[PDB]
């Protein structure tokens, strides 16, 4: 009757390019996360993720480029500061944090992007249902 | 090399010495891989091992030859070969292999394998039954003894020589995977 | 004072005793403080126990760690194939969990656990690193010069090799073992191919000794055409191979050395004035009386 | 809005995953989709003719495209929209091939059904959103820079300039040439390497339409496609051409090149251009053939003993108290060609380079038996300067190396080269035997496999195994290498005279600082990256940026010439059109909710974003030129007065809303 | 660059070799993945005249003009902007299909290189740029169901004849490519006489989910599927017996690897021998490529094959040669064998560069001004050399050495005047 | 291998087996070039020919060696083999 809501928020440069990569070399994953395509993970709002939340996901991801090579030089320092930030908010509101991660994929992980995705779908069915869709009611 | 004759001189003469898919064991590979813990098959035969080996120029034993079996499986030809044990153990080859192996670690694994099949030389075991009875490869005798008493040592090193308690549990580790009841057994002939 | 535990595997104490009563001797006088092994054993020798069973090698080594781990202490070594034993275990089973699975649970049969918290290190690393006696403080305790002697290394393999699992630096042509020898005041001479094995690894002493003995051979013949006096050494598997096997080279060919074969703990003793009875050089093979009556 | 959902097949890529029935179904059962339809190859010209007619016959507002990948398709779609009466930028694609099909094929199909109905949906409501856009026009600078003057920035340089384009050469060193101008002789063909670039030489330095730039580097670059603010350093070369003498007002010239200066000079240090064997004064050239014959003075070894400038007499071209002075130029396009320097091999202790006397690489090899060398072309051993007799070539000398010291890859041109050698001391020194130590023989180019067969014709013994180490013998200095011969399966001990390091090639000293300030990334080798490592080797991902030589990874001389000619040309492309389209992906400033707080102006990484003055209040103001559209800002804004062109919050919010829709 | 270009193609259709490769060396990208885009591009612009199915006839002038005549060869279907012209409203061709799937004439496809049909009238591939459905004259029978299939569009023309057309240019580039040299020849390795022995082209038609299978390699002899696969590499290459060619041919070795990875990847449990003498993974990636072939488990055995035997009944094929490093003879026996052929000019090569003035190499191939400082011009002036047709080549190079080319040939348009 | 011991099974035991420079004999390499008339010294050493021999399958006999010994100049290596005389001379190497 349950199956996990991940949504995936995937910079173009890194992480797009990764998952079409792992696609190409036919790396099998669960069908579990969706993807939205930003420009670089700069892009990423915390409102974009806290919206997320609020509507549902079970869990969020969020990748992007390695510290160093983003496209646009330095715009996933700003997203990195932003989900540790982001992080801090969930637990002190007692949701639980570990549905949150960024991984940094680059574009020639496409294994790397597959072993990404079994494991958020691995945490996020431990884990269980969201509490919110509950506690809204 | 044309079939089996049966006539055991003529067998040796013509032993067929072309390699067949058949004379493969890639079981045996993977045994080698887990035991020596080396990425041993990715070799690409550059030949480094076996011009720093300083056990080649003196005789027919080939480090390089020994990986090329291992890629290839032939096991019955590397651990029945007389040159296994010529190896010193020196490292100089896995100082310098370009590759990142460790030849040296894969003939450790290959005398391993050839010990499980009962082809090992004898100061092996006769080393297996010292460090049995005494905890130690090298014991002490009555003139050491002496010497030891001389010099002002205690006539015995502090050693399970003179706690012979912890013998008891070195007997048990070798018991436990069977090293001594291998060995008299394999000395028995 | 620094204190260590004291390894002491078998050729030393049983073969070679001076070796370890100047070890004790020696590094007391510097500030190291060497302690008793509680029924230590044979480090399960590399060659002639790893070739037969790897898994009974792990266990015996990870016993004699433990031993010092209950001690909490730091072991000290004086023997290349004993380092290559316990360092490398040691080193292997802090870091592979399956494999301290495997030997925890053949350990438990005899109430004893490894957890990997103390450090293993070689007496001659002791003597060069800073932190402990350094080179400055070995040449502060020389007290007899030793001046005027020709004197060749021999590294071994174990201790250095391979340079990819240890930490010692440069395989090719060290020259920290001739900077201890440098600061008795014997002058070390170079020999060719001077990192050759001494062909006593791996057994092969046991298996074909006429093999072993022409890799020891050819040493020789490159350390007296060097014109070296005598032979330091850091391991007793190598000291009994230059020891035992110049006379079987007598005996086997025709070759005729004499050249005195010492562990550096011997020499560190003959320069800080202990006896040549108190270090009990007649128990070599080779008679040292010519190097003697050269340093003395 | 109304909305068409067109859903490709791939040819059974896609519908041997997925039911592409339902997923049309679906779509014609989502809201705003006007019409939903399938097709078989929907790149295909009756693809885009279906999109266009299902746009004219349905009034569609846009277009969603279930198909491939957007960094595969975009183009393709976006012109099949355009043709058909819509904006490009009123359509989205949904990846359901790259990200749905090949990835769960087996065992998994009402599952990839329900993940490409939720891509499906969440693709439709971001182009229920998507509104009209126009692509930036920038204007290009007629001129172009080409930072490098080894043989691969002179030839884009020439290129350039004979199609007519103003071009700026920057050389780090005092004259142009490279390493071609190092080499003696040349494989396959056996031709004298300054020969044959003369003439080359010659054309750059008298070309009007080239502005060699000899000994000043390239402090830093601001800009883009359009303009790129290059600032450079001009060096204290301490010496003045005749041009720059006649502007400061001496009208008796500059430097002539007669080289009284550096007759009189009493310092002598290594000339780099001869690695290091030979002599040079404080004052010098590295060899009789430099371009520009000017005789720069080294002001890290000058004593100022004024000797050089009586020399120079009324000439007056030697101005002692010169500084760094820096100029800063605006160009279109860049070509970077920066080429290599040899692998430091000494690391590789067991072949004793630094220590053994007789142990040399083969740069310092080639300038040892070149004629105008140190030495009067004749080969002789650096221990006593006796002539060999036997020489060895190690060849990958640290490379196809994984133990971390070495180079993991192969360096192209070390076989060929190390062939070469062997051929001339064979040819040079007569009854001299040349040993090469080999590991996989490379002729691959064109007459490559002839040039090894001659060789080996000639007599040079080719033993295949890769040296294990070296001895030194202690008294006639003589090499004892030892390896296995595989082939014969014996140990060997080849006792040589001289022995040859073929060292592994690395990006030149500096090469990455140049790179991170031109904005091009590096490979997994360590060298610069192309933009498509198949379709274009040239370009860079950042516009704009070229590459040409063995800056973007090692070549022979031939490919490196015509990588650098297409640098050039696609150098070109876009300073003769004097127009270039930017992705419409900008931030645009919704003044009227802008608060002035400023704090977004130190998040651009480019420094499009400044506060300024509109209607009294202090909002900020976007350089849409300058701004790149990562959305960093856009981001950051709580306020939400920066809008990110195709990507805009409400957008983004609506695809969240969709997927979490059920 | 803005210069008004033609672009002459012998067959209905452009891309060349790279269209019929499956995935590329090093990065595994597939082939018409990557080159549609840069199809639709040359397709759609409107600087460049693709005329397909076209071949130069005569070439005279000079670096000013040259005056080039061209056969436009019967393709027997129109094209839209042609029937317009001719005055049909409804259109030409639109790529339906509905013509071969009435025409009764079947024939071996060269694109598949002749393992799949193909009808009368047909395109290579479903992903051809002027998708126009040629009609193969020299094998209709003019049955007329084409035409009647097609109806109202009225885009097939079985009378039609070689048009002439005579073009006025300023520099022209050549770019005639390559063809598999006739490992035929090679008897020892029994080609044409053993059915599970194939090349390099047949074999990446064959896993290639576009060709005749649906992806699948199966033998040819039964259509079981192979579990040992050999590959033969150096065919007819490095050879001074006067057979085959004193050369390497630059890709076989990577292109082997490659095949190597996609039998392994797509056979679970499959197994590639390479029987290799010099492996030649030179450039950027390569020798990491090599590496990663090696882990995924190829078995190198270094030793030239010395003939090969078929097994009578199971078909299957008994290479010999020595293991050089093992230092014994083998008997590998393989289900399938790969025969890596040398490659050569392709057919008519001679002819066009007759033609337009250039010379050949030692090699055979197009000859270059300078072979160092000038591998792209040539030393008749206004012609110049791109591609395999100079040498062989990967496509990296293959690209770098097209845009010097085209750079070249601009240099004097550009300017306006050049001086004799 | 690391000097003449004058004590023949030991001498036979330790040979060197190690290539030196001063085992090649360049007049043997040309004697042997002269007398078979054929480019002998071209062998890139490919294995064709052993792959080829019927009588290497069956014995130590390789003729790869053979033709390594000639180039190499290694007489009294490639003279005094047993294995010179089990070449039937049926030309498939040549072939
Ligand atoms: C020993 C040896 C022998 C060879 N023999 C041959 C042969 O026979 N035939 C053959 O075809 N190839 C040969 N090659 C290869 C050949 O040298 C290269 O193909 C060729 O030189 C590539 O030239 P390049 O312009 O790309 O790089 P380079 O020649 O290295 O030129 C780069 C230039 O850029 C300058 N530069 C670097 N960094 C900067 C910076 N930051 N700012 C400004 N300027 C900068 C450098 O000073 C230099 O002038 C040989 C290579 C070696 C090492
Ligand atoms: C089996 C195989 C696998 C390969 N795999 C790879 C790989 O994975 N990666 C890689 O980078 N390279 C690979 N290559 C090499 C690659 O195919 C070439 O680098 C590339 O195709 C060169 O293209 P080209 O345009 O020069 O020649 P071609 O592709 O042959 O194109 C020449 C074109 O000119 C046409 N033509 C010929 N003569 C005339 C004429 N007289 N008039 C008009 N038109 C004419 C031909 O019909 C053809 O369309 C492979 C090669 C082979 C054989
Ligand atoms: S050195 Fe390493 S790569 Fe070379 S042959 Fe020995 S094991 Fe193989
Ligand atoms: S470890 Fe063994 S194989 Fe390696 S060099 Fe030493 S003796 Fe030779
Ligand atoms: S648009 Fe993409 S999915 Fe559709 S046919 Fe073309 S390549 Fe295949
Ligand atoms: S003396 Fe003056 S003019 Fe002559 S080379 Fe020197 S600087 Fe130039
Ligand atoms: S000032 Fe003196 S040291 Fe400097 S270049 Fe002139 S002569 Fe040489
Ligand atoms: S080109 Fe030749 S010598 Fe250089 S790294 Fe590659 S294989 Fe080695
Ligand atoms: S756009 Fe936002 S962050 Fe920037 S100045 Fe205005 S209110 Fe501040
Ligand atoms: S999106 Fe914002 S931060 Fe990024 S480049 Fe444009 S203005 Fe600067
Ligand atoms: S039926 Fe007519 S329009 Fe359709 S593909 Fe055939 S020729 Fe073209
Ligand atoms: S006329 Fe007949 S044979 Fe020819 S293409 Fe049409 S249907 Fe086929
Ligand atoms: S590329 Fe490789 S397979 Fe092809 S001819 Fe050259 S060496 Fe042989
Ligand atoms: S002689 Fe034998 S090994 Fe040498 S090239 Fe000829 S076939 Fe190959
Ligand atoms: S002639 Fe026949 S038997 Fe003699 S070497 Fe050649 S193949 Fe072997
Ligand atoms: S481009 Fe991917 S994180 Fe910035």
């Amino acid at each position: 009757d349950w199956k996990p809501q991940i949504l995936a928020i995937i910079c173009n440069w890194c992480s797009y390019a990764g998952a079409d990569l792992a696609g190409g070399a036919r790396i099998q994953y669960p069908p579990t996360v969706r993807a939205i395509r930003v420009m670089c993970t700069g892009r990423v709002d915390m409102l974009f993720i806290l919206k997320a939340f609020v509507e549902g996901a079970d869990g969020v991801l969020v990748s992007g480029c390695h510290f160093g090579d983003c496209h646009y030089l330095e715009g996933n320092y700003k997203a990195a500061k932003r989900m540790f930030m982001i992080k801090n908010l969930l637990r002190n509101i007692g949701l639980d944090d570990r549905r949150f991660r960024m991984t940094f994929v680059s574009a020639s992980e496409g294994a790397k992007w597959g072993m990404v995705m079994e494991d958020v779908t691995n945490t996020i069915k431990e884990l269980g249902p969201s509490p919110i869709k509950e506690f809204k009611k | 090399a044309a079939k089996s004759y049966n006539i055991p001189e003529l067998d040796k003469k013509l032993a067929d010495r072309r390699y067949h898919l058949s004379d493969t064991n890639p079981e045996f590979t993977q045994k080698i891989l887990k035991t020596s813990r080396t990425i041993a098959n990715m070799c690409y035969q550059c030949g480094t091992c076996t011009g720093s080996c300083p056990s080649a120029p003196r005789s027919s034993y080939r480090i390089r030859l020994f990986m090329r079996r291992c890629v290839l499986g032939l096991e019955n030809e590397a651990l029945t070969d007389p040159d296994l044990w010529l190896c010193t153990t020196c490292y100089s080859c896995t100082d310098r292999c370009p590759r990142d192996i460790a030849p040296t670690d894969v003939i450790m694994a290959m005398r391993n394998l050839a010990f499980k099949r009962d082809i090992v030389p004898k100061n092996f075991l006769q080393t297996v039954q010292l460090i049995y009875n005494s905890g130690h490869g090298v014991p002490n005798n009555d003139v050491n003894r002496a010497a030891r008493t001389k010099l002002g040592l205690p006539a015995d090193p502090p050693t399970t020589h003179s706690y012979p308690e912890f013998v008891k549990g070195i007997q048990k580790i070798i018991d436990h995977y069977e090293l001594k009841e291998n060995a008299d057994r394999i000395l028995k002939g | 004072m620094h204190e260590y535990a004291f390894f002491l595997g078998c050729i030393a104490p049983n073969r070679y005793p001076g070796c370890e009563a100047s070890a004790i001797k020696t590094s007391e006088k510097v500030g190291i403080k060497l302690l008793p092994l509680k029924g230590a054993s044979c480090c399960p020798a590399p060659g002639a126990f790893g070739s037969i069973d790897l898994n009974v090698w792990y266990a015996m080594a990870a016993r004699n760690l433990v031993l010092a781990e209950e001690m909490k202490k730091d072991i000290a070594l004086i023997c290349n194939g004993c380092y290559k034993s316990i360092w490398e275990v040691n080193h292997i089973l802090k870091h592979n969990d399956e494999l301290r699975d495997n030997v925890n649970e053949v350990l438990a049969e005899i109430d004893m656990q490894f957890k990997g918290t103390i450090d293993v290190w070689h007496l001659a690393e002791l003597y060069y690193d800073d932190k402990v006696c350094g080179v400055q403080k070995i040449k502060d305790s020389v007290t007899t010069p030793l001046s005027g002697a020709k004197v060749a290394a021999h590294y071994g393999c174990h201790l250095m090799k391979p340079k990819k699992e240890r930490h010692f630096g440069d395989t090719e042509n060290p020259m920290w073992f001739e900077e201890l020898i440098g600061a008795l005041g014997a002058e070390p001479i170079q020999y060719r191919n001077k990192m050759q094995c001494c062909g006593a690894g791996g057994g092969v002493r046991g298996y074909d000794i006429v093999h072993a003995l022409d890799i020891t051979n050819e040493k020789l013949i490159n350390i007296q055409e060097a014109g070296a006096d005598a032979i330091t050494e850091l391991c007793p598997f190598c000291q009994l191979q230059f020891d035992r096997g110049q006379i079987e080279i007598k005996e086997k060919f025709g070759d005729v050395y004499n050249i005195p074969v010492l562990h550096y703990n011997e020499l560190l003793g003959l320069a800080q004035g202990m006896s040549p009875q108190d270090l009990a050089l007649d128990l070599h093979a080779i008679d040292c009386t010519p190097f003697l009556q050269k340093v003395l | 809005p109304r909305i068409g959902v067109f859903v490709c097949h791939c040819g059974t890529n896609i519908a041997g995953s997925m039911s592409i029935d339902d997923v049309v179904n679906y779509a014609k059962t989502l809201p705003y989709v006007a019409v939903a339809d399938q097709y078989q190859y929907m790149c295909s010209t009756p693809g885009q003719k279906k999109i266009d007619d299902a746009i004219k016959e349905y009034n569609l507002t846009g277009v969603v495209v279930a198909a491939c990948s957007p960094r595969l398709h975009e183009p393709t779609f976006r012109t099949a929209t355009k043709e058909g009466g819509l904006n490009p930028f009123r359509f989205e694609m949904a990846n359901i091939r790259e990200q749905n099909s090949w990835v769960h094929m087996h065992g998994m199909w009402d599952e990839a059904t329900q993940k490409a109905k939720d891509q499906v949906r969440m693709a439709v409501a971001k182009a229920a959103k998507l509104e009209d856009l126009v692509p930036k026009s920038v204007p290009v600078e007629k001129t172009a820079m080409v930072v490098g003057g080894g043989v691969a920035g002179m030839q884009a340089a020439l290129d350039l300039a004979s199609a007519g384009i103003k071009t700026y050469l920057i050389e780090r060193t005092p004259t142009i040439g490279g390493r071609m101008s190092q080499l003696d002789k040349t494989f396959p063909t056996l031709d004298c390497s300054q020969c044959i670039l003369t003439p080359k030489m010659v054309d750059v330095g008298r070309h009007p339409n080239i502005e060699m730039m000899t000994y000043t580097e390239v402090e830093k670059v601001e800009g883009y496609i359009g303009n790129f603010d290059v600032t450079l350093r001009k060096k204290a070369r301490g010496v003045l051409t005749p041009t720059e003498a006649t502007a400061k007002g001496i009208v008796g010239g500059g430097c002539n090149g007669c080289g009284d200066c550096s007759a009189v000079c009493p310092v002598i240090k290594p000339n780099p251009f001869e690695m290091g064997m030979a002599p040079r004064k404080a004052i010098y050239i590295y060899h009789a053939q430099v371009m520009p014959l000017i005789y720069t003075v080294d002001f890290d070894s000058c004593v100022k003993c004024g000797l050089c400038v009586e020399a120079c007499g009324d000439k007056k071209a030697i101005d002692l108290e010169m500084q760094d002075e820096f100029i800063t130029v605006k160009v279109g396009t860049a070509v970077l060609a920066t080429g290599y320097e040899l692998f430091p091999i000494e690391n590789k202790r067991e072949w004793g380079y630094k220590q053994f006397d007789n142990v040399i690489n083969a740069l310092e090899f080639e300038r040892l038996i070149c004629a105008s060398g140190p030495t009067g072309g004749h080969l002789v051993r650096p221990s006593d300067g006796k002539t060999p007799m036997k020489v060895g070539f190690v060849l990958c000398a640290g490379s196809r190396d994984n133990t971390g010291i070495g180079k993991p890859y192969c360096s192209r041109f070390c076989c060929m080269y190390s062939l070469k050698h062997a051929h001339q001391i064979m040819e040079k020194i007569p009854g001299a035997v040349a040993y090469l130590f080999y590991m996989d023989i490379r002729s691959f180019g064109k007459m490559y496999e002839e040039f090894y067969y001659r060789i080996q014709h000639e007599g040079a013994k080719f033993i295949r195994g890769r040296v294990a180490n070296v001895l030194e013998d202690k008294e006639t200095k003589n090499l004892h290498v030892f390896t296995e011969d595989t082939l014969l399966g014996r140990p060997v001990d080849v006792e040589v005279d001289l022995l040859v390091l073929a060292a592994a090639v690395q990006p030149n000293e500096g090469a990455n600082e140049l790179r991170k300030k031109f904005g091009v990334s590096a490979s997994q080798d360590g060298w610069m990256l192309e933009a498509h490592p198949k379709l274009n080797p040239c370009g860079t991902t950042t516009a704009g940026v070229f590459l040409a030589g063995v800056c973007q990874g090692p070549k022979d001389i031939p490919d490196t010439v015509a990588q650098a000619e297409g640098a050039a040309s696609a150098a070109s492309i876009p300073i003769h059109m004097g127009e270039v389209e930017l992705e419409p992906y900008f931030a645009m400033c919704i003044d009227e909710l802008c608060a002035g707080c400023g704090m977004c102006v130190n998040l651009c990484p480019y420094s499009a974003l400044s506060l300024g003055e509109k209607n009294g209040r202090t909002v900020m103001v976007v350089t849409e030129a300058k701004c790149k559209g990562c959305g960093t800002c856009g981001g950051f804004c709580p306020g939400g007065a920066i809008k990110m062109q195709h990507f805009t919050t409400p957008q983004i919010v609506a695809q969240i809303d969709a997927f979490f829709a059920g």
